[PDB]
């Protein structure tokens, strides 16, 4: 998802389809490894 | 208007300064439902008594 080999375009986006696991995402937060962490209708900490 | 019609939902999903906004919401809505709800029975109440 994040340290993935490359990319593709904006139109034609890599979809990852994450399933039948557990992560922590409040750390993806406070990782300092990221320009910008902004949720939109959760908050990126309670999604967790 | 709120994001999601459960209270409890808003506030294990939105921060507080964005829960709070959506929340009110509900808050208006539902208040205004025990207005309408309680004008009614105050008023069938009067043609009760």
């Amino acid at each position: 998802v994040f340290n993935a080999t490359r990319f593709a375009s904006v139109y034609a986006w890599n979809r990852k389809r994450i399933s039948n696991c557990v992560a922590d995402y409040s750390v993806l937060y406070n990782s300092a490894s990221f320009s910008t962490f902004k949720c939109y209708g959760v908050s990126p900490t309670k999604l967790n | 208007g709120a994001i999601s019609s459960v209270l409890n939902d808003i506030l294990s999903r939105l921060d507080p300064p964005e829960a709070e906004v959506q929340i009110d919401r509900l808050i208006t809505g539902r208040l205004q439902s025990l207005q309408t709800y309680v004008t009614q029975q105050l008023i069938r109440a009067a043609e009760i008594r």
